[PDB]
RNA sequence: CAGAAGAAGCGCACCUAAUUUCGAAUCCAGCAUGAGAAGC
């Protein structure tokens, strides 16, 4: 604690027992040409949601624009070809219906 | 809210230790080479600085922000791409009375759907646009028992007139819906006659209540409205 | 919010919305403990670090008194605490001390068990 | 006359909610869908009365208690004017002390209001009989409302307190003896000044 | 008046528990993973239909020992308003005197509530001729529900107990004829004062 | 009507009982333990499903018999309402008297369940080509299940003393034609009054 | 031709065009397939609807004495003897066919129109008062104009 | 002002002819046009394409569809749930339908089984599948037809749908 | 810095997870009070 209060680092000992940080949306989005369809209050719009540190943005094309000028293993096989071996091998009766499920259940925990 | 001053105005709320530009105390804000010193100086270093310079106190290690209803997102596969972790995504902003919702395309199908099912169950054919016979005394009669017996009911008169002020034909099929004996339940939507009776007597009273109907249909409106205000007194 | 419940090491930390749960465990009475782990309420979630019994060791004493819907952890940690559960109420029984859970709570907390690896973002 | 009593009310939904739609036409417009809507806002927001279910509570639990109070409720009554519940929610005289603000939700129908399948079982036969759709709030559903009492006496808050006890008790509105509207209440009570708004 | 019944019911199930889901869309939403989804709250506690089973039965035994009840299981049945059943579930013209809860778990869907695999095998080939999955309740699980009486009875505990005791026989919920819902009551009934909340 | 069939039926394993297990959360918990679990209950005892080999007996044999009677196994099959297993069992607006509870053991899963390897072996080579590992039922383990009729018939305790000679002779639960699931059941059948439980 | 009633105020912009949710009714006439509101419809709907719809004896000093009784236990009110008044003035016949509407006890429910007294009245009592309330105006109903008015003027001065 | 809508099933209430619509008031350079769902459809379909890339139906005709329609549900083939979950389908769009009408139809290879509910009488083994590819060959047709049509010849069988 | 108690191998696969009925009916929609006062 006194090494890492010296690096000026907050530290609260557990014999001891405070900033609201808030995480927010912005809109970004000029809500002014509004209408009311099926008794909601609704836009279409089009837009780049954006996760910034401690805030999301919603952000008009302008963003990507402005971003835009800005900045401008595992083996290798064809989509096609995993297709065509996936179908080959489950008319074969290789993979099948169990094991293309098990194999998503273990790619939805990770790779 | 203590409020102290230095050579800087330390208001120290529950909700931070706010500075507006070095006291011995924990600061929470800095509302701020010359500047890296004073946040230097600061034991506790700050949460957030509230100001180029920006980059290199990013790179110090250290937070920075440079300067209505809740916005709630209901749209979340995102991608590094330009630097910042984006998604493409069109939807709608719906302003509700104490929030403001993002929803996406499923949405407004769904209440697309829902408004269109209220608009096309709105008018149905010739609405205000061989029939059996009966004598006026006949229909007196069959409505007067099948008023006392419960199966012509005043809501039952009620929504004849409001389908026979809507035309013969919506009459027609209000009266036809009605004494449908449904085939997988064998059931017709009279309600039920009370007292005890047979099901050969309860279907031939069901059938005497549909022509009864039925042949009030071919009279005149104020001939049909003169006939049920002695039973529904409303219409 | 968080709250160090933590005989028993807990770290409950209450968002608004939920109780998510950090490693639930005992590294060495099984009253306190029991109302120690009385004390934190029904959690949504058990976030298991690692597999050794100073983080996971209350685990399954958790589905015993119904307070934890889903115990998410890595694919080598539940596997791991397979045989921890069982080694640890092994020499629990052995020792003739009261068992603090059966291997029926051992089994029911893997049944709502769910298995992540690293660097996979959850949303619950 | 000075002060005013804001019992600022919260309504967390314990079980499933129904009050029925009052209005005819969008009553008629939704019982072309469901047979049993519930009652609605054109904000698309759920609205239960609330001003009769405090008086119906007051009421029988100031009638068991013995007190001197009247029922209204009985068919075109007359409320006296003597009561305590005639102070606090009115006699044909002076109108009652405490405005009862319907207990409106915080959210909207897409998000609280679902269509639920409703029978009719045959005893013998152990079968569907009738079918019928009901329009319901979800639990967990919070619902806001804020009486305002003015002239506010000593006994105020803790007789809608008791009122509120009966209400989370009995349940708010709608099918009451099939498990519908139990509820829970939070009471943020305070005293404002009349001249507040003056400046 | 003056007192209320309270009848606080505790179920365990003994067999498994099916009670089908009413709403339209969260049915829908679960149609897509399981064939015959459960009744569920929105805070995730499973619900159970409970005045029209303890109706239910009453209506059967009563029938069976030649007191006069009337019939509200046939299609669109009018209520005597006479019987002891009209007067403790309620008729058309008097609400019901017992304010039957719903019975809610004490546990959360993801702790007592399974997916299950059911078929149907040709009686000849011996072979699965469809699968469907339905969500169940677990066997152990606790319910929870009070019955309030209001205007006290001598025999309006008794025949409820009788009920519970017809529902631990025959079952509550669906598939009652393929062994689901066998449950079992424990019973603590109070005389709680009317005016009990008047502080 | 006025009385009931109530028809207890004691199950006594003659040899190893398999009936697989239903729920998602038990398998795939079991999977790294046995690749064919046994349906038990969360109170820890096996859970054998008794309507469904009862209905699929009593089809057979009267199919066999010439009497007129349906297939409820045939895929999506609509049972005819008008045959006599229709009125036992169950049809699609009628459903069924014999009210068939499910087959609970009366012992836990410790004392009758037990984990075996299962083998299949090349014809040529004689060696153990797979293995797997099932659980399985001992034998003696006695299982209870009560068959409730209502609106008791002449034929209906002999038709399903007939069904249970059926399973005697070819078994309940799965593996049937390995050896696995042959029984003997025990009847003791009493007719109650159905106003037994008013008091 | 067709012209567009619904208001076009409020339109969004969404993929570069201006456009607007909608739902509404197009409605053919002579040449005119004109896009009109809900509003409008509710226009048509109230018109058409409204359109296709539009086309004994007693003695007086013991009616005295039953007047003020049922004045002061109020089944008997300033309202009923407005109504009741101008039910005479338009006729015997419309003013028989009052008294039967307020005195007609419903089936369903057994509640007749009038107010009821308020006292510690047990049912009985209750129902004679009703049957003496129309008994006592429809004895009323026989009697000259003159004296109507001058029997009701000192219970509602007004009328 | 210019309709990219069909102005057909119109009702004729009282002495109006009208039809009952719900649609878009794209105002664009002079048009201001009248456009309905299916250019929304390709209006999202547009924007969730483009901002993305920044990073043979057969003809049957209508009474013959009735009839068809009319046949199979009177023998427990076009039920009312399947006319209902058609509907739903049908309203997400014609491709969602193609794909609802092909998984109900799909003899499963192992089993031999299609998703249909079975005809109720006595039919042969080729007269039940000719049936069930009649099933599919009406719905198939329906599928081309316009949401108001097909909302007129789902109603007259399930009228809650 | 947390648990620990005659050989050998194996302890895995596959299918199915759909269908259908019902979604109505009924009662009520009244009553009461006040019709004045004051300035220019
Ligand atoms: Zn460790
Ligand atoms: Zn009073
Ligand atoms: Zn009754
Ligand atoms: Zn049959």
């Amino acid at each position: 604690a006194k090494r890492i209060i010296s690096k000026k680092i907050r530290v609260e000992l557990p014999e001891n027992y405070e900033i609201l940080i808030e995480k927010k949306v912005v809109l970004n989005i000029n809500t002014d040409n509004m209408c009311n369809f099926a008794s909601y209050r609704l836009m279409p719009f089009s837009g780049f949601i954006v996760e910034k540190d401690d805030r999301i943005e919603i952000n008009d094309k302008n963003w990507f624009d402005m971003i835009w000028n800005e900045e401008y293993a595992l083996p290798d096989m064809s989509h096609d070809k995993i297709i065509e071996n996936i179908e080959y091998l489950f008319n074969i009766k290789i993979l099948s219906k169990n094991r293309i499920k098990e194999f998503w259940e273990e790619f939805c925990k990770g790779q | 809210t203590k409020i102290t001053f230095y050579n800087s105005v330390f208001i120290e709320t529950h909700n931070g230790n706010y500075l507006f530009s070095m006291p011995d105390g924990n600061v929470d804000y800095l509302i701020l080479d010359e500047l890296i010193d004073y946040i230097e100086r600061l034991k506790y270093t700050p949460y957030k600085v509230f100001l180029i310079l920006a980059k290199r106190i990013i790179s110090k290690k250290i937070r920075v922000e440079l300067p209505k209803k809740v916005v709630l997102n209901i749209n979340d596969n995102m991608c590094n791409f330009a630097s910042y972790r984006l998604m493409p995504f069109s939807g709608f902003i719906v302003e509700k009375d104490d929030r403001i919702e993002i929803n996406d395309k499923n949405w407004f199908d769904m209440i697309w759907n829902e408004e269109y099912n209220k608009m096309r169950s709105q008018i149905v054919a010739e609405d205000f646009s061989a029939l059996p016979d009966m004598s006026h005394d006949k229909i007196i009669e069959n409505i007067e028992y099948l008023f006392n017996i419960k199966i012509l009911s005043k809501n039952r008169i009620k929504e004849f007139w409001e389908e026979f002020c809507k035309g013969q034909k919506a009459a027609i099929k209000y009266i036809t819906q009605v004494h449908r004996k449904n085939p997988n339940t064998g059931r017709r939507n009279w309600n039920p006659p009370e007292g005890d009776f047979t099901d050969n007597e309860i279907e031939k009273l069901y059938e005497t209540a549909y022509n009864t109907l039925l042949s009030l249909i071919k009279y005149d409106k104020n001939k049909v409205y003169n006939i049920l205000i002695n039973f529904n007194p409303k219409l | 919010m968080i709250k160090f419940i933590g005989t028993g090491s807990a770290f409950l930390l209450e968002t608004g919305n939920a109780k998510i749960l950090i490693d639930c465990g005992i590294e060495q009475n099984n009253e306190i403990i029991e109302k120690k782990i009385n004390e934190i309420g029904k959690a949504d979630i058990c976030i298991l670090t690692h597999a050794h019994l100073a983080a996971s060791g209350l685990v399954p004493l958790l589905v015993k008194k119904r307070k934890v819907n889903k115990i998410i952890s890595t694919p080598a940690t539940k596997e791991l605490c397979r045989l921890l559960f069982n080694d640890f109420q092994r020499i629990q029984e052995e020792n003739n001390d009261i068992p603090l859970y059966s291997y029926d709570d051992i089994e029911s907390s893997f049944e709502i068990w769910d298995e992540i690896d690293d660097r996979n973002t959850i949303e619950l | 006359a000075k002060t005013m009593k804001k019992i600022y009310v919260t309504m967390k939904t314990l079980s499933p909610l129904y009050t029925g739609e009052v209005r005819r036409e969008d009553k008629e417009a939704a019982q072309k869908r469901v047979n049993f809507p519930v009652r609605k806002t054109a904000t698309n927001k759920v609205l239960i009365p609330f001003k009769g279910a405090l008086r119906s509570a007051l009421e029988i639990m100031l009638k068991a208690k013995g007190e001197n109070v009247c029922d209204t409720g009985e068919s075109r009554a007359r409320p006296c004017g003597r009561c305590v519940t005639c102070s606090l929610f009115g006699s044909m005289g002076r109108a009652g002390r405490a405005s009862v603000d319907f207990l409106i939700s915080n959210d909207t129908k897409e998000q609280i209001v679902r269509e639920s399948t409703h029978l009719r079982i045959e005893r013998q036969t152990k079968s569907a009989s009738d079918t019928f759709k009901g329009e319901e709030v979800i639990e967990g559903a919070t619902f806001t409302a804020t009486i305002t009492i003015s002239n506010p006496q000593e006994k105020d808050l803790s007789l809608i307190q008791s009122a509120l006890k009966f209400i989370e008790e009995n349940g708010i509105g709608g099918w009451l003896n099939k498990g519908y509207g139990r509820v829970s209440f939070e009471v943020k009570s305070e005293d404002v000044a009349t001249d507040r708004f003056l400046k």
